[PDB]
RNA sequence: GAAUCUCUUUGAGUGUAGUAUCUGUUCUUUUCAGUGUAACAACUGAAAUGACCUAGGCUC
């Protein structure tokens, strides 16, 4: 993502599923993370798509995703909407060291 | 006296130009 | 750290994608290769440098001109010629 | 030694920090290791880290950090020798197994990242002896392992790995994980399995075949996970596997027949029209044969079975009413069934699967005994089916009399509920929506119970009582009855005074749904008196009650702007801008959100000197949003007022009150796009000394302003002030640090479609090769990406002559 | 930490400062204009001037400064104060120096106007400065007045043509 | 709710990545070869002593 360096989107080519953001995440430019006027549905390859895993947010991969998500205005406008499949991949290490702080 | 600032600021190395009395010259 | 292991990353898959992507040392070669494979692509799309070139060239049909381009991306193609 | 020894006790005190140490502490430490990682040995490295991990008193919390250093250690030195391969596979690998995805995820980058770093020839040869073990632990580990070092390295390197221990004469249990590695290979690529399955399936059909049960049943359940995975493409190939299914089926029984009814029951689906229907009815007498079977495994292989057939178009509905349903719903909705959930799970999807088939009248009508049933979970349950039932077919087929028992049951059991679920809410809320105009004569009780539920003593029954209200508001505006939506909302805003908040948050929501919905005029409390009762809880801290104020006084904020006085307005604003301190995100941002409705309706400049009062707190989270609160009202009550007074603000001497406003001036730059063009003009010398400026700060959150200034300010035919911004951000390619150098790289990239690609390009052709292996390593990241915003953009532009280049292009100077 | 003192921004066109170089520029953070440091914190400040490199500088200062930089006479009776004010300051600074005299070029003047005439400076001290306009190219003006004994004191001027009365504080000068 | 009396006032959160800026301590001589650098730098291994003359040596 744009604040956290260590997670790896997957950049494949788009499929014709459209992906899904969850409640917390809804309403954010996979690439920029911007509020703000959005543009056009992001698009997922096969391979992020099959079972379970589709239901995610395609941000944090953890919480269910209920809205589609949306390529704000300038990301479409720079042509970073159309790089690829925009699903992150790793879970990054901020929400791991949150869940072993806590327990 | 100042030891380490030649070397930073390049000074007292040896170099030559031929065109000047194949002058030397101690930094670039 | 992290961040610059990221960049690496992305500097190969756009360097698949998007094929020539200049990294730190390329070669002459390399990047006039690139540059010679856009230009000619430029060329040969739009139907406007196509015609062009065509008319410019002489040739008896734009195909001649679109195949002579995409023939000339291949390096040995000049020798090719030169066996006529 | 005595030197060397140090670095011995470097390394000890190092790693002591890291699992026993401060927070800023380890931190450091992390840096330090991360960064000297090559100087150390990992012979060193690994032989004293590796022995802590062994023992069985540390913790998740002390294992979890020594594991990221690993990783961050692997991912570095790139080459290791083997015994540390299998020491590293020994400690990561039991991580896979682990009870909760966190930590499989973790030990599951671990081993991807070896897996490059040992190399594919390395690993293979560790895993050899290992899959022969006598020990059941190690196997069931290993082949996980090896599964994610298949999907890691590609599986067609591994492929003769998993051939030749699948087919292994020597070794039996060989044979046995060398399958099981196929099912976690085909777990983990997903649909990607694919093109593979041919290959795999050279493993499974003759392993398949063993005369020890165990291998036979392992093979079965591999072709369930590869028929699902793979879904209707990968039949072609199991048709070879396809024939000994059946002479499996008719004889084994036992827990085989099980295990065989599912790996069939998952070809089902993929199969072409004409063979499903055969396969189907074959399988359909099986089932109803075994219904008795008193093991857990083989219900769940049955209901996968009638799981998957209800989708064969060659079977018809009436002959699911009429044999295969009353079977079903006798059997499997026995009491006993309610009591363990992951067969809950089955037996309910299963039901909803089978609602597509069958009438949803036909399915609700057996899922209303279940409902008037005594026990509570029980209840529950059959309230779950027909949720999601009705979710999915809508209520269009229901006739009045069961529209009636339904609401009935569903009043029944919603009224002496216990565990706090949403699953009557949605649920009882998704039957209002779906018939909410026949709803109406229901509507009376249905309200009565929820006014008798508010007095109720305990917290819970409050809370899910207020909840049912925010779903009927609007199904209630359909029904038409005001004097109940004023009878509620005085009954509400009169319990409104709660002291538990978790209840008092689900009251202000459905206050909520009341006001959205309901004129503002009719309303009886009024608005005026709501707020300023309102203002005090605000103040109640924790969360949902916060949240839903909030959200409340921004409806208010949209709609009756003119009731409560401007200086009540400034109270909520000083309230507000205290109480954006809270920890959660949708607090600040619904906080910030509902700046631009109050500034809309009492004035910018009242709120705006406020604003700026607060950029001087040294909290970050504080100056942040007030930017974002500030850019919101520029938005809302136009540029013109903020512009002017937030230039003047800059002018102050302190540090974070000038970055502030650069941040609050990119904020208010991106949520107006277009406008944006007139407002340049004064802030390009605003820009110049941000760009100047010695700290790295400003230079860094002054190009953000440049990105959402030339993004959509190009093309509107400035160009001439963007030519100076541009010349002085150039010189600032050379700069490190991670925040800064992304947003200047942005800046220019922004800049390169305000400039256009050639008279952005004359910059950098010049240091593009240059001799100091900086520049060139510097410019070259912004010509990579030039390149991905332009390839035939910048064809004209290239600088290439015929004596420039060797070939060139022969074309490019001929003119006619 | 301060001490309560304040330390004005680098724009503010210069109250005595305690150490005058410390300042604080457009920005907040704090400034040493010798060394061209930041400091965060004026702890820091109070490291920096009791750190070595500070030192190096103003000695380097230092350095940088001390490379550069029968006829009619008239008479003069200037009396001064009568053990008023000079009886709080009695420890032997230059309490033994009489007051000194000399001429100076009106060429040189605070405000630089008009000038072309000469001023038989005279000064004290405590006191302020004293001039007297001299339009004649040279009066009184002798030749060897004594039979040249050489104590310079301060000039040829002043041994030969001053008294100090400094039992009575008159100073006569012709 | 109402009635009376006295006195007073007014008129220290938290975690994940990452920068910036000060202080303290060392500067080994000298040559050659390798690495490295845009050039320096830095890193790696080997060894200058005796004599003479008016800064220098076709010096031994
Ligand atoms: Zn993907
Ligand atoms: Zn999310
Ligand atoms: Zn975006
Ligand atoms: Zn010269
Ligand atoms: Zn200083």
């Amino acid at each position: 993502s744009r604040h956290q360096f260590d997670l790896i989107m997957c950049l494949k080519q788009p499929g014709v599923q459209t992906g899904l953001l969850c409640e917390k995440c809804d309403g954010k430019c996979p690439i920029c993370d911007s509020y703000v006027r959005p543009k056009r549905k992001v698009r997922v390859c096969e391979n992020c798509s099959f079972g379970k895993q589709a239901k995610n947010c395609i941000i944090c991969n953890l919480n269910v995703g209920v809205n589609d998500a949306f390529y704000c205005w300038e990301c479409c406008r720079l042509g970073k909407d159309k790089d690829g499949c925009p699903r992150i991949l790793n879970l990054g290490s901020n929400r791991l060291d949150r869940h072993f702080e806590k327990k | 006296m100042p030891y380490w600032l030649y070397k930073l600021h390049g000074l007292d190395r040896e170099y030559r130009c031929e065109i000047c009395s194949n002058k030397v010259y101690n930094g670039r | 750290m992290a961040e610059k292991q990221r960049q690496l990353k992305l500097q190969k898959i756009y360097k698949q994608k998007y094929i020539g992507l200049g990294d730190e040392s390329t070669t002459r070669e390399q990047w006039q290769r690139n540059v010679r494979n856009d230009t000619l692509n430029t060329l040969q799309g739009h139907s406007a440098s196509l015609e062009y070139v065509s008319l410019s060239r002489g040739d008896l049909s734009i195909r001649d001109t679109r195949i002579h381009l995409l023939k000339s991306m291949s390096p040995g193609y000049k020798a090719y010629l030169r066996e006529e | 030694l005595n030197k060397d020894e140090k670095k011995e006790r470097t390394l000890s005190m190092l790693l002591l920090k890291i699992k026993n140490g401060n927070t800023a502490s380890r931190r450091t430490s992390m840096r330090i290791l991360t960064d000297k990682a090559v100087t150390f040995g990992p012979e060193m490295i690994f032989n004293r880290l590796l022995p802590i991990l062994l023992d069985r008193s540390l913790e998740d919390q002390e294992r979890h950090l020594m594991i990221k250093t690993i990783d961050r250690v692997l991912y570095q030195l790139g080459d290791l020798t083997k015994p540390y391969v299998h020491k590293i596979l020994v400690v990561a690998a039991p991580l896979l197994i682990d009870e909760d995805p966190m930590v499989r995820s973790t030990g599951q980058e671990i081993i991807t990242n070896l897996s490059t770093v040992a190399g594919l020839k390395t690993i293979l040869t560790v895993m050899r002896p290992d899959i022969e073990n006598e020990d059941e632990y190690v196997r069931n580990v290993t082949s996980r392992a090896a599964a994610v070092v298949a999907k890691a390295l590609g599986v067609n390197q591994l492929l003769p790995f998993i051939n030749a221990a699948c087919h292994s004469r020597k070794s039996w249990k060989a044979r046995h994980t060398g399958i099981k590695i196929v099912q976690q290979i085909g777990i983990l690529l997903g649909i990607g399995v694919l093109n593979h399955l041919t290959g795999l399936m050279s493993c499974i059909k003759d392993c398949l075949m063993d005369d020890h049960v165990p291998v036979r049943i392992v093979t079965a359940h591999t072709l369930s996970t590869l028929a699902e995975n793979s879904y209707p493409y990968g039949i072609e190939v199991f048709n070879v596997v396809l024939e000994p299914l059946w002479k499996g089926i008719r004889s084994h029984r036992g827990k085989v027949l099980s295990s065989f009814l599912k790996a069939v029951g998952s070809m089902i689906p993929l199969m072409d029209p004409e063979y499903a229907g055969y396969y189907t009815t074959e399988a359909m007498r099986i089932i109803r044969r075994e219904f008795d079977s008193p093991d857990d495994e083989m219900k769940k292989t049955i209901l996968l079975v009638l799981q998957k057939c209800s989708a064969v178009e060659s079977i018809t509905p009436k002959f699911l009413r009429e044999e295969i349903a009353p079977e079903f719903f006798q059997k499997f909705w026995v009491r006993r069934v309610a009591l363990d959930r992951p067969l809950n799970k089955v037996v309910t999807y299963t039901t909803v699967t089978l609602a597509k088939k069958l009438g949803c009248s036909y399915t609700i009508d057996k899922l209303l005994t279940p409902l008037r049933d005594e026990a509570e979970p029980f209840r529950t349950m059959a309230v779950h089916a027909v949720t999601r039932t009705v979710n999915l077919l809508g209520t269009a087929d229901l006739d009045e009399r069961l529209e009636t028992r339904l609401i009935d049951a569903l009043l029944i059991a919603f009224q002496e509920q216990t565990n706090s679920d949403s699953i009557i809410f949605k649920g009882f809320g998704a039957v209002t929506v779906s018939l909410d105009i026949r709803m109406k004569p229901f509507l009376a009780p249905i309200v009565s119970t929820i006014l008798n539920h508010l007095k109720h003593k305990t917290p819970l029954v409050r809370q899910h009582a207020a909840d049912l209200c925010a779903i009927l508001i609007p199904v209630i505006k359909n029904c038409h009855e005001f004097e109940m939506l004023n009878k509620l909302n005085i009954i509400l805003y009169e319990s409104l005074g709660e002291v538990y908040p978790e209840v008092l948050g689900s009251i202000i929501n459905a206050m909520y749904c009341i006001t959205s919905v309901m004129d503002l005029d009719k309303l009886q409390p009024p608005i005026n008196q709501i707020l300023p009762t309102l203002t005090p809880i605000l103040r109640n801290k924790h969360r949902k009650v916060e949240v839903n104020t909030i959200k409340f006084v921004g409806l208010i904020g949209k709609l009756a702007p003119t009731y409560a006085p401007p200086k009540e307005w400034m109270r909520i604003c000083f309230e507000l801008l205290e109480l954006l301190k809270s920890t959660n995100k949708e607090i600040r941002r619904s906080a910030n959100a509902t700046f631009g409705f109050i500034a809309e309706a009492i004035g910018p400049h009242d709120v705006l000197v406020a604003l700026l009062n607060n950029l001087k707190v040294q909290e970050r989270q504080l100056r942040v949003c007030t930017a974002v609160a500030i850019g919101i009202v520029a938005k809302v009550c136009g540029p013109y007022n903020v512009l002017p007074v937030i230039m003047n603000e800059y002018t102050t001497p302190e540090t974070n009150v000038q970055n502030g406003v650069l941040k609050a001036m990119s904020f208010m730059f991106e949520y107006i796009g277009n406008m944006s063009k007139d407002y340049i003009y004064f802030i390009t010398p605003l820009l110049e000394d941000a760009l100047t400026d010695r700290d790295l700060v400003h230079r860094q959150t002054a190009s953000n302003v440049i990105t959402h200034l030339a993004l959509n300010c190009s093309g509107t035919g400035h160009e001439d002030a963007f030519i100076h911004l541009m010349n002085l951000l150039i010189p600032n390619i050379f700069e490190t640090s991670p925040h800064a150098i992304m947003r200047i790289l942005e800046g220019l990239e922004a800049l390169s479609q305000a400039l256009g690609p050639g008279l952005f390009m004359n910059y950098i052709w010049a240091g593009l090769f240059h001799p100091a292996k900086n520049v060139r390593k510097a410019f070259w990241r912004v010509y990579n990406n030039m390149y991905v915003m332009y390839q035939d953009a910048m064809v004209p532009f290239y600088p290439v002559t015929p004596d420039n280049n060797e070939e060139y292009i022969e074309e490019l100077d001929l003119v006619l | 930490l301060s001490k309560g003192e304040n330390v004005p921004y680098t724009f503010q066109d210069e109250q005595v400062r305690s150490n005058p170089y410390i300042y604080k520029n457009h920005s907040g953070k704090l400034v040493c204009k010798l060394c061209n440091t930041m400091h965060m914190s004026w702890s820091s400040v109070e490291r920096h001037l009791g750190g070595k490199k500070h030192g190096l500088n103003v000695l380097r200062r230092g350095i940088s400064i001390e490379k550069s930089s029968g006829s009619v006479g008239l008479a003069i009776q200037v009396n001064y104060s009568s053990e008023v004010k000079e009886n709080s300051v009695d420890s032997d600074d230059k309490a033994k120096v009489p007051p000194l005299i000399r001429i100076v070029s009106g060429l040189e003047l605070s405000d630089t106007k008009q000038k072309g005439k000469k001023f038989l400076v005279i000064a004290y001290e405590p006191f302020e400065n004293i001039a007297i306009e001299l339009p004649p190219n040279e009066i009184l003006f002798s030749e060897n007045n004594d039979m040249d004994n050489n104590n310079d004191g301060v000039d040829e001027l002043n041994k030969k043509c001053t008294f100090w009365d400094a039992i009575s504080k008159l100073y006569y000068v012709q």
